[PDB]
RNA sequence: GGUUCGAAGACGAUCAGAUACCGUCGUAGUUCCGACCAUAAACGAUGCCGACUGGCGAUGCGGCGGCGUUAUUCCCAUGACCCGCCGGGCAGCUUCCGGGAAACCAAAGUCUUUGGGUUCCGGGGGGAGUAUGGUUGCAAAGCUGAAACUUAAAGGAAUUGA
């Protein structure tokens, strides 16, 4: 803390909640841009209809075709 | 500008222990002041001590001893009951066996653990030890 | 990293100083920064003294010197060799290389 | 490029220390002293090492050889420092005193010795050397 | 001295530190000697006072005097002018010279041939001598240093203020030194004068010995 | 260091500088302890016996540990009280 | 096999003059041969290689790999060890450190949590060690509470005999090294904290190599 | 890419941006 | 108003190319007066006010004191040197004060022994000082300022090599 009277606890609390805006997992979690970007939207699971069967391939140092299927 | 004189007096003991002097002029002067050394006087940790009178806030020239590690000031002058006594003596002093907080109640400004033999709450100062 | 105290140059209580110009190229660098030669040299050089001195009409003629005053950047001076690097230590001190010669 | 290791120089200087009284001052001589006093395993060190003893014999005559103590020559470094004076540099009847010192011996109990001489004190306090 | 008429300094050894200029000091003074010091000339030179030299040189012997063993006082000079004092004070008093180079690590290599581990360091200048001092801090023995106008007091427990450069000055804090500490040891009494000549611990350089060598011849 | 019984359960009891009162550590090697002779009154020779000083490192690394020395020993008559 | 002495206070040890290892930490002497130690505590002494960290140097032709090992050592109750080297084989570099931790061994201050009855258990205060970013904090904690810690100043711990304590790092504790010898710095300062029952002043004790000066110029020169 | 030139660049691409906005305004 | 210099441009070189570095010429500008703009590595990359904690030699201003030189001359006193002391100021050297990841810092110390007062401001790297909205400006642009998405590193001080 920089400030130390003890009438100062509007300054104090009202920094905080300033300052808790450029936390990433406080901004992701209280703002409903984050939720709507969810395919589940806030769910643990989802069900979905096959469209098709598709294989992509790794990243730099592994070499191998992932199964995957697109729903 | 100068806002606490309590804390710049033993902030200027502090450093003055630190360094291994045997005196310190504390340049300003108040009843808080010498009513807190006469606190730590009874307890041994320094000598006796001195107050010159300019007719303005006069100085004081106090005798250390080796005995202190460290004084305070805490900052804003919390009010506390006999309920927080425990938790702030559990944050700020050392151990359980010595150590004092010096904290100023309507009984007079008096060390914590005889400020609980007459139960009174107060105003928080600082510590020393 | 902060490789110099001072940064390089003399200017501690100024915030602006005036730039002047480099002899050798015309960089333009501020003048405390500036590397400055003040070299006092005859005009004959040390071969022609003889010459010029058994050739005068007049008897023990002091023959006058030539006072310019040179100006350097950084690169400029590297690169003539006028100064050089040292190691990280031996940069502190700030007495000139000997003037016995 | 004809410098002589460490095993060369080493040997000769132990050598010189040990046996400076038979040691001499040509070559031919002290290679023989240097055969048959040490065993030197063959013939070109033997002379590389004789070559050296001759070549600090000539050092040695002139003067002292810091590596290498032969024991005459410290035997005058003692009988050197073992010197004292007849009379002591510190036994004077005029010692030469400024005034302020006066004054500090006045305060000492010693107000006034025998032979304390005061002088005037230099008159410009010019002192330092000019800055440049 | 504490205040005892046979340990105050007396008139003959006056004229013998005036004749050395021990009391002369130096142009410049630090702020821990500030306190041995008379007052300042205007040739620029201070004064050292001559009362707190004698104190401090008689609080020095009494330390060589508690150490029983006279074999573990160590002696160091590096400069020429006090390396014949070192010879000469061991020579009486019975203490180890170390004169000239100090090889580093005698007191804290134990592998090393020259490994001594003395209770006694008396050294003839702080600032010469930087390196046996250094390594005082790492073996618990206390220091004993002359000290001039300007040498620092780090690491330095007993310092003797003379002048501690002049080749006179020198030899004969170093002749008196030894003197004390046989007086207080009871080596020799307090009545007569002490045989042997401070001109024995004065160095003389190669200059003036083949002066006086064919003056002698 | 007692316990309620009384008994003294620390393991040593440590030294203390004789000029600023703190601790000497078990590794403070630059601390010393230096033994000074007493001289009797009418001859002015060794006794056998000392007036003991501790120093901490702290003190000697300052540079005031020979005017610690210096008051310790005017503080027990070993030097004039004038000075 | 049998140790002969080269120093001062070697000698005195083996000649069964010195009392115990306590008497020359009173004098903080310099212990610099590695017998002293264990003559006074070899039966009690348990050590534990607290890792092997392998640093290497880049040369013209690859690397030059040592391997550097971290031994802590001491008795189970008031004295604790820590010893690094580093040597181009890991067995003599756990040899070399044991011989370096033994060197370094400091007593332990231990005091009383509330009221003191009983054994000694807990540390006298709150103390503090620093190297590097690494801030170790120790906390005194009532009996029967246990070490409470990270797994490394733990096992340096109950090596010191305290059997419960409360503590705090700070930093960058992943580095074993500084988070190692961070503890123990806390640790050697639990005598250098001056305590109102430490208020007492000192009676000298006349110093080995002074008491014993004449058995000292006898036995060896 | 020193940021200099690329705050450059940025200016002119946004500049261009700008303009073909108001043209549809 | 336009001497010099010189964005753009022109030509001559060089070059594999050379819309550049080099050379010659040269526009807007560079100068002044009156109005806008409000950004710079606008840096000490270091908020302001206050207290305390080592020395040393300097330098600038003012003040105080002191041997002695040198002018006016006709001595007082003012100037110029010299020797100190005090208060602000720009810095410097040294240091196991202490701190710091270190480089280093008498502050970047008096911090797990954590609280002198108070303001601004950071929360892995990108996207991005971008989109949009608002507001200021003649314009150029300034101020305020996201998200989707992407990624296990990006980075600081020091060490050994190449
Ligand atoms: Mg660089
Ligand atoms: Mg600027
Ligand atoms: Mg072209
Ligand atoms: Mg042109
Ligand atoms: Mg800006
Ligand atoms: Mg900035
Ligand atoms: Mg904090
Ligand atoms: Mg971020
Ligand atoms: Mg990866
Ligand atoms: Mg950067
Ligand atoms: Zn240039």
């Amino acid at each position: 803390g920089k400030c130390r009277g003890l009438r100062t606890a509007r300054k104090l609390r009202s920094h905080r909640r300033d300052q808790k805006w450029h936390d990433k997992q406080y901004k992701k979690a209280h703002l409903g841009t984050a939720l709507k970007a969810n395919p589940f939207g806030g769910a643990s699971h989802a069900k979905g209809i096959v469209l098709e069967k598709v294989g992509v391939e790794a990243k730099q140092p592994n070499s191998a075709i992932r199964k995957c299927v697109r729903v | 500008v100068r806002m606490n004189v309590l804390a710049d007096a033993l902030k200027s003991i502090n450093n003055a222990e630190k360094r291994g002097k045997r005196q310190v002029l504390i340049r300003p002067c108040s009843k808080v002041i010498v009513r807190f050394l006469t606190v730590m006087m009874k307890h041994g940790y320094i000598g006796e001590f001195e107050i010159i009178d300019d007719h303005r806030a006069g100085k004081i020239v106090v005798n250390l001893t080796g005995r202190l590690n460290k004084c305070g000031v805490i900052s804003p002058r919390f009010d506390v009951q006999l309920k927080d006594l425990e938790k702030w003596q559990n944050n700020l002093l050392p151990s359980r066996q010595f150590g004092f907080i010096v904290l100023t109640t309507s009984a007079g400004i008096m060390d914590h653990e005889e400020a609980r033999r007459k139960h009174t709450g107060g105003k928080i100062l600082g510590f020393f030890f | 990293t902060k490789k110099r105290r001072n940064n390089g140059r003399a200017k501690k209580g100024r915030g602006h100083v005036q730039p002047i110009r480099c002899t050798n190229c015309a960089r333009c660098v501020p003048k405390d920064k500036a590397i400055k030669k003040f070299v006092i040299r005859n005009i004959v050089e040390a071969a022609a003294v003889r010459d010029i001195s058994e050739a005068s009409v007049f008897d023990a003629y002091v023959l006058p010197k030539l006072y310019v005053k040179l100006h350097y950047c950084v690169s400029c001076a590297i690169h003539s060799k006028v100064v050089r690097n040292r190691s990280r230590e031996a940069r502190k001190d700030r007495t000139p290389p000997p003037r016995f010669r | 490029g004809r410098v002589r290791t460490k095993t060369v120089k080493k040997a000769a200087r132990v050598i010189i220390e040990k046996y400076y009284t038979r040691l001499g001052n040509d070559f031919h001589t002290n290679k023989r002293v240097c055969e048959e006093i040490a065993i030197i395993p063959s013939k070109k060190l033997r002379n590389k090492i004789a070559g050296y003893v001759t070549h600090l014999m000539k050092r040695i005559q002139r003067g002292p050889v810091r590596g290498i103590s032969i024991k005459l020559q410290e035997e005058e470094r003692e009988r050197r420092d073992n010197y004292v004076p007849e009379v002591s540099a510190l036994d004077q009847e005029i010692i030469e005193v400024d005034p302020d010192t006066k004054e500090m011996l006045k305060l000492l109990d010693f107000g006034s010795l025998s032979n304390l001489q005061v002088t005037q004190p230099t008159v410009g306090m010019n002192f330092k050397t000019p800055r440049g | 001295s504490g205040a005892l008429d046979v340990l105050q300094m007396k008139e003959e050894d006056v004229l013998k530190f005036l004749a050395a200029g021990t009391h002369l000091g130096g142009t410049n003074l630090d702020f821990q000697m500030e306190q041995y010091i008379y007052k300042r000339k205007s040739d620029g030179i201070y004064i050292i006072n001559l009362k707190r030299t004698w104190e401090k040189l008689l609080l020095a012997a009494r330390a060589i005097v508690a150490i029983e063993n006279p074999a573990d006082v160590s002696v160091i000079s590096s400069r020429n002018t006090g390396q014949r004092a070192v010879l000469k004070f061991a020579a009486a008093t019975g203490a180890t010279p170390i004169a000239g180079r100090f090889t580093p690590g005698t007191f804290t290599n134990q592998i090393q041939t020259a490994f001594r581990e003395p209770r006694l360091l008396v050294v003839t200048d702080p600032r010469a001598d930087h390196q046996p001092l250094t390594e005082a801090s790492y073996v618990n023995l206390p220091t004993i240093a002359l000290c001039n106008t300007d040498s620092p007091l780090r690491y330095v427990d007993i310092a003797i203020p003379c002048n501690n450069k002049g080749a006179h000055s020198v030899g004969l804090m170093w002749w008196m030194l030894a003197r004390e500490v046989l007086r207080m040891r009871g080596t020799i009494s307090r009545e007569h004068p002490w045989e042997v000549m401070p001109d024995l611990y004065f160095y003389r350089d190669p200059e003036e010995i083949e002066k006086e060598e064919q003056a002698a011849a | 260091m007692q316990n309620d019984a009384g008994e003294f359960v620390d393991l040593y009891v440590p030294r203390k500088c004789s000029a600023s009162n703190r601790i000497i550590g078990a590794k403070d090697h630059a601390s010393i302890q230096m033994n000074v002779a007493e001289v009797d009154k009418v001859t002015g020779r060794f006794n056998g016996q000392f007036k003991t000083y501790a120093i901490c490192g702290a003190i000697r690394r300052m540079g005031e540990s020979d005017d610690s020395i210096l008051r310790l020993a005017k503080a027990d008559g070993i030097v004039s009280k004038n000075f | 096999k049998e140790w002969l002495p080269v120093t001062k206070l070697g000698r005195l040890v083996k000649d069964m003059k010195i009392k115990s290892l306590e008497e020359i930490y009173l004098f903080s002497l310099p212990i610099k041969e590695s017998e002293i130690i264990d003559f006074f505590l070899g039966a009690s002494l348990k050590d534990e290689v607290l890792k092997i960290m392998p640093v290497q140097k880049q040369t013209r032709a690859g690397q030059r790999t040592r391997f550097k090992a971290f031994v802590a050592i001491g008795d189970y109750n008031g004295h604790v060890g820590l010893g690094v080297k580093c040597s181009k084989e890991v067995a003599t570099a756990i040899r070399g450190a044991i011989i370096l931790a033994k060197l370094s061994i400091v007593p332990v201050r231990r005091g009383y949590w509330g009221n003191k009855i009983g054994k000694p258990h807990t540390v006298p205060c709150k103390v503090t060690g620093r190297c590097g970013s690494v801030l170790v904090r120790l906390i005194p904690a009532p009996r029967g509470t246990g070490i409470v810690s990270a797994p490394v100043p733990k096992k340096l711990l109950m090596m010191a005999g305290i059997d419960d304590c409360y503590t705090s790092a700070r930093g960058c504790t992943a580095t074993l090294g500084n988070f190692a010898k961070a503890t123990f710095d806390a640790i050697s300062k639990t005598y250098s904290y001056l305590t109102p029952d430490l208020w007492k002043e000192t009676v000298f004790t006349k110093s080995p190599y002074q008491e014993f000066t004449d058995h000292l110029v006898k036995t060896h020169t | 890419m020193r940021a200099k030139w690329r705050k450059k660049r940025m200016r002119r691409l946004k500049r261009k941006r700008r303009k073909m906005r108001q043209r549809s305004k």
